[PDB]
């Protein structure tokens, strides 16, 4: 049964949500502009440090997140920025295209724009099959909002100081997804969802291995980095 | 150290 609490943290997390994200895509326009070498990477670096600045907005509405320290909650969002992000990104990704639209054709992005930011097929195809995966969990938006909560707030990212008290935080909000999915969340696509969504959590760590591991080389190389926003360069290293 | 990220925390 849904405790009257568990209802109040479900309702923070979709209005937190519908605070940071909107799906009208309107500040797109004040990038710089997609060219179509890494012709996309001034533009996708401009969209992932807004993006970055959505996810920090939604992290600080996640119940118990500000009980933190102003450490562990800069730790969590350092590691989990670039997983929330293609979490979030699900909202625009569509499989009529495996592509993530964002309402016009100068912002739809496919696996060609992301090669022209400087990725391979390394990230491309898991982050693939991760948003087709993701896609077809068909998650209520109580779920996914959840999902990103649980994601942030997770007692294993490298640098956490007090990882009980992250470890409270993340229990509380998996009780409540592992308790949505029992009492509104239908047969069949319930079944065993909570560990789906769990395995999708092992995803994300993976390509944030692999985004890591690119972004370090894209690193060592000043007159790609200075394309960069001071944003990116902070949270990323 | 995190300038930004910390006063988008604050
Ligand atoms: C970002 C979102 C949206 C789409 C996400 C996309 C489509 C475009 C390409 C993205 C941003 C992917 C990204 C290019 C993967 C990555 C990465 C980092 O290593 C990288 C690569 C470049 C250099 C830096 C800065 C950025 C450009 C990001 C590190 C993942 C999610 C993708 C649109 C909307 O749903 C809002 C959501 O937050």
């Amino acid at each position: 049964k849904l405790s009257e609490e568990q209802q109040h943290i479900i309702a923070i997390l979709l209005d937190a949500h519908h605070k940071t994200y909107d799906p009208t895509y309107a500040d797109f326009r004040d990038f710089r502009p997609p060219v179509r070498p890494l012709s996309m990477l001034p533009h996708l670096a401009d969209l992932v440090s807004y993006s970055i600045q959505k996810v920090i907005g939604f992290a600080k509405m996640i119940p118990g997140f500000r009980d933190l320290t102003s450490d562990d909650q800069i730790v969590l969002l350092k590691s989990s920025a670039i997983e929330v992000i293609m979490l979030r990104s699900n909202q625009s990704f569509t499989m009529d295209d495996m592509s993530w639209d964002c309402g016009s054709q100068d912002y739809k992005y496919d696996v060609t724009d992301v090669s022209k930011a400087g990725h391979t097929l390394e990230l491309i195809e898991p982050l693939i099959k991760f948003q087709v995966g993701l896609k077809k969990l068909n998650l209520h938006e109580e779920e996914h909002v959840l999902l990103m909560a649980i994601c942030i707030v997770s007692p294993d990212r490298p640098g956490v100081q007090d990882a009980k008290l992250v470890e409270a935080i993340q229990d509380r909000l998996s009780n409540t997804l592992q308790t949505y999915i029992r009492c509104r969340h239908p047969p069949p696509g319930s079944h065993q969802l909570y560990a789906k969504m769990i395995q999708k959590l092992a995803d994300l760590r993976s390509l944030n291995e692999e985004h890591s591991k690119q972004y370090r080389s894209l690193s060592f190389q000043p007159e790609n980095s200075m394309k960069l926003t001071p944003l990116v360069l902070e949270v990323f290293g | 150290n995190h300038p930004m990220l910390m006063n988008l925390l604050k």
